[PDB]
């Protein structure tokens, strides 16, 4: 559900 | 007479060296908190104080994704400021910047979400949520919102220079720019994998290249990574 | 509930990334003179970040007076960076103008707890005499800045530690000892003040070696300084961030 | 009277 920028 | 750069404030999704979190459904942690704070509190709280409430929310959030390296991870936003007065947006008049024109200023929202694969940069899922959220917020706060999606580093520099030179700034009281992309420390990616230095972006708005915004607040929100690692956090003693 | 690795810091800088700071050989740094004026005058009723806005104001207006020379009518711009999550009122009880008791009663609940005695430990670290292979000159007026801050932070309620003329190693080793002092467990805030030459992102020791400012802030973060977790930590950095003079800009 | 840091 989390993803990084 | 004036310094080269002044009356600017910049909010960052994350700290130098660290990376910013995004929720593939909801969008970035930072834009979500930023929009929530500004909506409720812009009537009675200036921008600097408001980025402190946003810092407060970001510091309390943690990641939820059991299995991955992102489970329970953390994030810290920050803002850096050369304002010389309170920034009340006024959707107190005396010790704060004039912010009375209609529109309140021009605002630019520049999301890079889809990447042409020249480097190894992933689809920013949730990026569409960030973008919509900022355009409505800025339109609700009284701003003429320009938008720009999926640009190269060259296109970004060139159109950000266009935006800075518009005649409309002569007659408004403030300005807003929001950049959402992949990034590194001090720079963000165009969709072609090439970088744009944030210093150059800020330069195009300073007192020497953008005289029409002299002595008026300029407001930058930057949603990009500033590093390659994740923050696992610390426990509380 | 857990914490990010770094949070609750405010950093005040004398000049902007790439620019340089001006110092008066007699009256001290523009930034320090302004900081001590505003803090001394307004701690009673204005919180530190708003206070740093007022310092920006003064610095934006100041311009250099040195006829003949390359520094005449030059400008400078301070700034500050914040990961604070609450107002930071120093609630002075004396020394400087104190806050009223009504002021505390209305402002205390939305602000960092700032009630201990001392209010915190404070470290003031000035390098004025440089003796190395680099082209680093004597920091004339650096002594006024030093005693201004020492007196300022005492008046505001801080147990003031001082350090003079250190090498980059000695500042790393001694900033770390300061960060690990056991008094931080019971005090309510913290103040570090670094006055030296420097470049973007680092400051020089008297040996012309560099201490990266990211290592300094790291020594006080949540992972290395558990006793200051959730406590506000102030840094004031008087050092150049470049080598270019700002000639200023006419007001259209 | 003015020197840089």
């Amino acid at each position: 559900a989390x993803v990084a920028x | 007479r004036l310094p080269t750069r002044s009356d600017m404030i910049c909010g960052y999704a994350c700290l130098k060296g660290t990376a910013a979190m995004r929720n593939t459904k909801r969008g970035s942690w930072y834009i979500e908190a930023l929009a929530q704070v500004f909506s409720e509190r812009a009537c009675d709280m200036h921008v600097a104080d408001m980025l402190v409430k946003v810092n407060a929310l970001i510091k309390d959030r943690e990641g939820y994704a059991p299995g991955t390296e992102f489970h329970r991870c953390k994030e810290m936003s920050e803002y850096c400021s050369t304002l010389c007065r309170h920034l009340y947006l006024f959707p107190h008049f005396q010790l704060a910047y004039r912010l009375q024109s209609r529109p309140r200023g021009l605002a630019l929202v520049l999301s890079n979400v889809h990447f042409t694969g020249e480097k190894e940069l992933e689809f920013r899922s949730g990026g569409d949520v960030d973008h919509s959220t900022l355009v409505t917020l800025f339109k609700l706060l009284g701003y003429d919102v320009h938008v720009l999606c999926d640009q190269t580093a060259q296109e970004m520099q060139e159109k950000l220079q266009n935006f800075a030179q518009l005649p409309a700034h002569r007659v408004t009281d403030s300005c807003i720019v929001a950049l959402l992309s992949h990034g590194v420390e001090g720079a963000i990616y165009g969709v072609d994998g090439k970088l744009l230095q944030l210093q150059e972006v800020f330069q195009l708005f300073d007192n020497a290249n953008c005289p029409s915004l002299q002595n008026k607040p300029k407001m930058f929100f930057i949603q990009a990574c500033r590093g390659d690692e994740t923050d696992r956090g610390v426990d509380q003693q």
